[PDB]
């Protein structure tokens, strides 16, 4: 659960992510595809090579979704309702892939924001990504 | 009445907190249903706590215990006590204890505003005092109307009222106000619609500020480009020299600057460098300019400082 | 001679076992039934508490056709309690219990696969998220397989800590390889409805769940919060019993059956359907 | 599965610059902070409530040093991980009753710590290699 | 009473068998619940039978008959009698007679070690005798210290002790001993730290062996490269041909080999073939070693046989 301190840390961390969110998300997608190739089975229509324009655009979309979730941290299920329906029903993405993507997002943020990735901020961002994943994986059946 | 005693619970001081009334010797709360500033005025005047700074209704002061006594209180403001509004019964309510109404009263809140760490007495970080301790304002939702209200409230020029703490660092301590929604006409910054006091997820990097100026000490120029109107935009605001952050800096804002300096349209968002310029750590951040503005100061919500232009360059330009 | 049977079993008869005509009942030839929730080695899911000792013999691992592991709870030697939402995985909303049953796979003990004879859903399974699983033959009760007992009391009083074992997903959203359990305290009911719905009054309730989906909250459910270590139950833990250890008689009771497993760690409370509410129905259903 | 020579070289090159006296303590403290149920196994380590208490704990630092030493030993023996981690897996399964998913969580937290320490030098290729390494360590240390 | 005579029934001799305690005039058994090496050591020191080789609770020693006196005991190891731990109550239990606990003690044990299916009497698959039955040892945790302890125990030149069965096939029977952890000073292989006897997570492909040598019969040459310092690494150990597997075979071990043969450092783990060479079933495995060693035998923990280099390739070298 996201405590007010956790929401504060997440808001600050994503604020300093800032305009680099699109390429942070692209890097996280690249990390997920390399480290965990089983996640590539959900993108059979993407060029999954390094520096792929399609992967870059989808990372931009993912990070925009995460930014909207941070902006609506108190109403994330309503912010991600369309994405929850999408991932859970149309794409049928298994939740383990969501935890893998959350880990790769955390690795990207650690590699790109080392000064601001404190253990408290690491825990807060992990909790926020867990909340996003749970919202997106809930309607999964 | 004559035997009804009410109190304010869990609000810092005795003039703030949940509205709790004693009836049949039981302490019970009041709904937020149909609760507005008139009920808060009745309550604050009833307790001799002054005027009503604010009201709240979602059990923000904690969830109360006991029987909810009132649900739909119709108070027009001039009631001697809360148990004089019409309501709809003594204990009749379609409520929970997440709907307890609380109030914040004038003599308890003891509010005042000030500007700290700015280049002038009328610029810098905006700090509001709530219940005896000073705190800052989150810049979430802080815009030109908020700044205008704050500048008229501190009583010094309201001709141009920018946002953003000009060079002030982060504040310390509490952050009191978040998402202040002023229309520009409110007497003070706490009559405006805003989130509850201290209820936010802001850090002190986000501290709100204003730049109160009588449209006379804002100077803009282009330096480093070998002509008066082709170069890097150098803004001087109350003697503080800075630059424009080129985030959201297209040819619309560029044309606005060129018109302000009087050199036609903007041909290029870059310039042939003739000379170097001084390093200035304070920045000007334009949200979005329509394009037809007579001067850059008339654009909507231009921060003068308070943000970092780290992964963006300074706004350069070449007019005609 | 006297009829007596081995460990984990109690003689089901009227007068002793001395006999082949019995001076008490004649030629009844009693058969002995298993024992309510008395695990050989009792205990003392995102979080830990690895079930190293097999402390929850009643827990069953139910896997659907499309390989989503869920939970079930042995209530007697032949029947199991689960949730109706567990049985309806990979099935139409109009599916009957006749064709749900051949779909399911059930594991008790280590991996002991048990065939399912029939599945019966609660009549009001939209309000009472319960289904009953019947095995083809009675499972053999041992230190790893043993029914939990259905409570004679309501151990769902706020503050009670029951042990929620589970085969569901973990902090990596991976179905757990080993059975785990958490020590969850039952929460204030009003806090739980207010956390999921709006204000515990029907005209002001709103879909306020911190997770996308809404639990089934009514008079037949209670809620247990996360433990002291911010660990809860996640997907696949539904159908697992909120096992309560009654220290008076040293017996384990299924106080509730986990209905809402979508509260992995975001929603503060997991919703358990009270077994005392469904106890009459499950007894009437075992009877036939 | 066998690790390619390039992946092994990347893993070894990045591990050669790992501060053994600090990285293991950082990883264990971050594990305790983020997944607080792992503090259950270290109640003998003293105050572990605040993140600053966990990261400032001398016993957490020493035990993380031991854990990172075990990681280094498994790195020197990547091709034989079940033999090198047999005793530790037995200890964690029987004497400690640590859930095997905690090993995977600590591997992920270690990868996060390595990224936090090495910035862009922790490329997605070397992260994939280190994910293979930590997965092998966790699988060798489980069941 | 302090007059509780305890005996061990159906275990071959007096120090091995199923525990059995006489109290209240009747002989009764002990549950295996929470039964570990501590209870075994307590029982072994009760009869002055030495240390505890192992414990058993699956009624392998035979079914019990009588009142089970003890069910759950908490023994830390240092007790003056089994009736001193937290026996959770006398007579009360939740077991049957098939759950009774037995113990094998050092005095009554017939433990022996032998080498079978090796090139010499000093090498082969290591086999350990437990209650008279010969089983094998899993190679998990089997290192040069365990190999040295085994070589010293069996008795034949222990100057060079290498792990891994030499050309030996899969053993048969039980896997008695797993994850042995000797420090090199133990008199025998069973005084070391290891898993509980018979309990393991291996198969007979993982069967451990040992190679005992004085170092005179370990030869290592390069074949197929024309030059003496180029080719595959061919290994002669006890007149047995063999080639080094290239798993865990970097350039450090390659230059160790080059220095052993006396051709400086290593250039590449590949050679331009000059002549065909045959293939040999047994392989030399190099876990890891520092690289500064004057000989390949002297660097730590090299396995000779016991694994197949099928997933990997032969180890080659071209020195200078
Ligand atoms: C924090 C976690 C995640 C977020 C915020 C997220 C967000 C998004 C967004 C914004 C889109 C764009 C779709 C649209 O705009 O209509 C999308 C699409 C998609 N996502 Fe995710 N997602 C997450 C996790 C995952 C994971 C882990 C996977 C698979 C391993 C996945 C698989 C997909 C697929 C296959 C699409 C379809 C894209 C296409 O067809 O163009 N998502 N997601
Ligand atoms: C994932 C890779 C891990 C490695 C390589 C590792 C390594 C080690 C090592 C070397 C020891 C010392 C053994 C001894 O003292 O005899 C140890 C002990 C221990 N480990 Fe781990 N560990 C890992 C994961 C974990 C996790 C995730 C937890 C808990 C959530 C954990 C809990 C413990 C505890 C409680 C001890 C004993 C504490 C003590 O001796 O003071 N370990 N581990
Ligand atoms: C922002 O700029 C203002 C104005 O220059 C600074 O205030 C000055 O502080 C210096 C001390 O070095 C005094 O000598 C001046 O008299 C002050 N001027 C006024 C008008 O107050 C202020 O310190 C700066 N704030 C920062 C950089 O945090
Ligand atoms: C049960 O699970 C199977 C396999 O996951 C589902 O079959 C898939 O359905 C989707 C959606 O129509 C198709 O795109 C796939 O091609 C199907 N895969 C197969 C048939 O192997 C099936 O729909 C599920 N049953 C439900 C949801 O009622
Ligand atoms: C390992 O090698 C030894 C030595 O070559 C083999 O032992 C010989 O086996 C043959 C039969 O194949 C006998 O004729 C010899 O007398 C044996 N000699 C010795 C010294 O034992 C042994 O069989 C081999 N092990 C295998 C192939 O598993
Ligand atoms: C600029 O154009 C906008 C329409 O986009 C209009 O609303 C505004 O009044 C114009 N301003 C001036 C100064 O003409
Ligand atoms: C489920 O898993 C089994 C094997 O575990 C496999 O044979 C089957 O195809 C799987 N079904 C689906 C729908 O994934
Ligand atoms: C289902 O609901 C009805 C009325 O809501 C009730 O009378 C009936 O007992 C319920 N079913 C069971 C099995 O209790
Ligand atoms: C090789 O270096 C190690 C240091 O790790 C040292 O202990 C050993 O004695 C050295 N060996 C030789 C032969 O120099
Ligand atoms: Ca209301
Ligand atoms: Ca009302
Ligand atoms: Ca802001
Ligand atoms: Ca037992
Ligand atoms: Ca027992
Ligand atoms: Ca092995």
């Amino acid at each position: 659960v996201l405590s007010p301190a956790d929401k504060t840390n997440v808001k600050a961390a994503w604020g300093k992510v800032g305009a680099h969110a699109g390429e942070y998300g692209a890097e996280a997608l690249e990390r997920m595809f390399l480290s965990f190739p089983t996640t590539k089975t959900y993108f059979p229509h993407f060029d999954l090579s390094h520096g792929s324009a399609q992967v870059k655009g989808h990372g931009k979309k993912v990070a925009d979704a995460l930014t909207n979730a941070v902006a609506h941290v108190d109403d994330m299920p309503n912010a991600l309702s369309a994405l929850s329906d999408l991932h859970a029903h149309k794409l049928r993405v298994d939740p383990v892939n969501f935890k893998l993507l959350s880990h790769c997002l955390l690795v990207t943020l650690a590699a790109h924001l080392p000064a601001e990735f404190t253990p408290a901020v690491h825990a807060s961002l992990d909790k926020f990504l867990a909340s996003v994943s749970t919202v997106l994986t809930s309607k999964y059946r | 009445g004559s035997n009804l005693e009410m109190r304010l619970t869990r609000g810092g001081n005795m003039c703030s907190g949940r509205i709790e009334i004693k009836f049949q010797g039981r302490w019970g709360t009041v709904c937020d249903d149909n609760f507005n500033i008139d009920h808060a005025s009745v309550i604050c005047r009833q307790l001799e706590c002054g005027s009503a700074v604010s009201f709240s209704g979602s059990s923000n002061f904690g969830e109360g215990s006991g029987p909810i006594w009132f649900d739909d209180l119709i108070c027009n403001g001039n009631e001697s006590a809360l148990w004089n509004c019409k309501h709809q019964g003594w204990g009749k309510h379609n409520c929970d204890h997440a709907e307890d109404a609380g109030v914040i009263c004038s003599k308890g809140a003891d509010l005042s505003l000030r500007l700290v760490d700015g280049v002038t007495e009328c610029s810098g970080r905006l700090e509001v005092r709530f219940q005896g301790e000073w705190g800052t304002i989150c810049d979430d939702g802080w815009d030109s109307y908020d700044a205008a209200v704050a500048c008229k409230q501190l009583g010094c020029p309201t001709a141009v009222t920018a946002i953003g703490r000009v060079n002030a660092s982060k504040g310390f301590g509490h952050i009191w106000l978040d998402s202040v929604s002023c229309q520009g006409h409110e007497p003070a910054i706490w009559q405006c619609k805003h989130h509850e006091w201290g209820k936010h997820y802001c850090n002190h990097n986000e501290d709100a500020g204003v730049t109160c100026s009588d449209g006379s000490d804002l100077e803009l120029r282009l330096r480093g480009g070998g002509s008066r109107c082709a170069g890097t935009v150098e803004v001087e605001i109350q003697r503080l020299l800075g630059k424009v952050c080129d985030r959201g800096w297209g040819l619309k804002e560029a044309d606005v600057v060129c018109r302000q300096l009087g050199c036609g349209s903007a041909l290029k968002t870059s310039y042939q460098v003739y000379s170097k310029i001084q390093a200035t750590n304070t920045w000007l951040f334009l949200s979005s300019c329509n394009g037809n503005e007579t001067s850059l100061w008339d654009c909507k919500n231009w921060q003068w400082g308070g943000l970092t232009c780290d992964h963006y360059e300074e706004a350069k330009i070449t007019c005609s | 001679v006297r009829y007596q049977c081995k460990n984990y079993y109690k003689l089901r008869t009227e007068g002793d076992g001395v006999y082949w005509i019995n001076k008490a009942v004649g030629d009844k030839l009693p058969e002995c039934e298993a024992v309510c929730g008395k695990p050989k080695n009792p205990a003392n899911i995102l979080g830990g508490h690895l079930d190293a000792k097999g402390s929850f013999p009643w827990q069953a691992k139910m896997v659907s056709h499309h390989n989503l592991t869920t939970g079930a709870t042995l209530i007697n030697e032949q029947w199991l309690l689960t949730t109706a939402k567990n049985l309806f995985l990979n099935h139409s909303e109009n599916a009957t219990a006749k064709d749900i049953a051949p779909t399911l796979t059930l594991y008790v003990g280590k991996k002991q696969l048990v065939e399912i004879e029939k599945v019966v859903l609660h009549p009001n399974y939209s309000q009472v998220d319960i289904g009953l699983i019947k095995l083809k033959q009675k499972v053999s009760v041992n230190e790893r397989v043993m029914p939990i007992c259905l409570p004679s009391k309501d151990y769902a009083e706020v503050g009670r800590v029951g042990y929620v074992s589970g085969w569901g997903r973990n902090a990596n959203f991976k179905f757990t390889d080993h059975l785990k359990y958490v020590m969850l305290p039952v929460a204030d009911q009003d806090q739980c409805i207010r956390h999921y719905e709006g204000s515990t009054v029907p005209e002001k309730k709103t879909p306020k769940s911190p997770v996308g989906v809404q639990p089934i909250l009514n008079e037949h459910t209670f809620c247990a919060g996360m433990s002291k270590y911010q660990e809860d139950t996640c997907y696949g833990d539904a159908g697992s019993a909120f096992a309560v250890h009654d220290l008076e008689e040293d017996t384990w009771y299924a106080t509730g059956i986990l209905s809402f497993d979508k509260s992995c760690a975001v929603a503060e409370y997991g919703v358990y359907v009270k077994v005392t509410s469904i106890q009459d129905w499950v007894q009437k259903t075992i009877a036939e | 599965v066998h690790l390619t020579p390039e992946e092994k070289s990347a893993v070894t090159a990045l591990w050669g610059k790992v501060n053994v006296d600090e990285v293991g303590g950082e990883a264990l403290g971050r594990l305790l902070v983020v997944y607080p149920w792992t503090q259950r196994f270290f109640e003998s380590f003293g105050d572990l409530s605040t993140p600053d208490a966990v990261m400032g704990n001398p016993k957490v630092k020493a035990h993380g040093k031991k854990v990172l030493g075990a990681f280094s030993d498994g790195l020197a023996h990547l091709d034989n991980l079940k033999g090198t981690f047999a005793t530790l897996s037995e200890l964690h399964c029987d004497k400690l009753h640590v859930d095997p998913e905690n090993f995977r969580l600590l591997g992920n937290v270690l990868v996060c710590v390595l990224a936090h320490h090495f910035g862009k030098e922790f490329t997605p290729p070397v992260q994939a290699a280190y994910q293979k390494v930590v997965a092998g360590v966790a699988n060798a240390l489980a069941h």
